[PDB]
């Protein structure tokens, strides 16, 4: 299932939501919380429940009529006329899915060669702790310890278990209270982003 | 349609032959009516339900 994003929505209006299928090796992909665009066809497909009205329907050109004893009533004439109602839906089949926005070696590998000298180039810099401060959040006066705290809690520690058959917390959990207007849901608006 | 020439030799008795039938149900005695025959030496099968 997929859904039409915020950004294409029209004045007063809920985000419109579509079927999409995948077949063979393209089935593996587009994971559930994804954001991708996808490529392929649009196909009709028969629904049952659609008409609580009579609509469209078909039937048979042979000019056949019933003999006494076998008069063509509803429900025998409806069958013996093979009528069908023509009801339906709309269906998307994809056969390209990718991401709209694109194992430390496999992520390395995947990097090119000038992203790499990117990656490297940001590798070595002390302020590296200060630039990623101000990039983040440009326009936010102050408050640079709750900056730090949000880039550690975001970069995160280590995950191990014990011999007992306990585990240890790897995460970090980070909780803010102040006064009001102290731009305190701009931090949370700046992560989501 | 054709035209022939004979002799006639022999000829049958007059009979009586029906060319509208009714019918009638068992246990609703519900009826059918008006039934045309068709002419020549033709029958007619009853219906089963
Ligand atoms: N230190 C600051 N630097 C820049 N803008 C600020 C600062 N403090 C407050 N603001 C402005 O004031 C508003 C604060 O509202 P908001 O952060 O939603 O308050 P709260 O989160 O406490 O409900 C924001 O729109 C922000 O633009
Ligand atoms: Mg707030
Ligand atoms: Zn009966």
């Amino acid at each position: 299932r997929i859904q039409e994003t915020q950004a294409e929505l029209p004045r007063g209006s809920i985000p419109r939501s579509l079927e999409v299928i995948l077949r063979a090796e393209a089935v593996e992909s587009a994971q559930a919380g994804d954001k991708c665009d996808f490529t392929g066809t649009l196909i009709v497909v028969p629904d049952v429940s659609k008409l609580s009205t009579p609509g469209a329907r078909a039937e048979t050109n042979s000019r056949v009529s019933g003999v006494d004893g076998y008069e063509t009533e509803g429900i025998r004439g409806l069958r013996a006329l093979g009528v069908r109602d023509l009801s339906y839906r709309l269906v998307f089949l994809a056969c390209c899915v990718a991401p709209t926005n694109p194992t430390a070696e496999s992520i390395k590998n995947q990097m090119t060669v000038k992203e790499w000298e990117k990656v490297f180039e940001m590798s070595q810099d002390k302020n590296l702790y200060h630039n990623l401060c101000t990039s983040l959040f440009p326009t936010i006066h102050g408050n640079d310890e709750v900056k730090r705290g949000v880039l550690l809690m975001l970069f995160g520690g280590v995950p191990k278990t014990t011999g007992e058959g306990t585990s240890l917390r790897g995460d970090i959990n980070v909780c803010i209270v102040g006064d009001p207007s102290t731009a305190k849901s701009q931090f949370l608006k700046h992560v989501e982003e | 349609l054709v035209k022939i020439p004979g002799i006639i030799i022999a000829a049958s008795a007059v009979r009586a032959k029906a060319t509208r039938i009714s019918i009638q149900c068992r246990s609703c005695r519900n009826t059918l009516t008006n039934i045309a025959m068709r002419p020549g030496l033709e029958g007619y099968a009853l219906p089963r339900k």
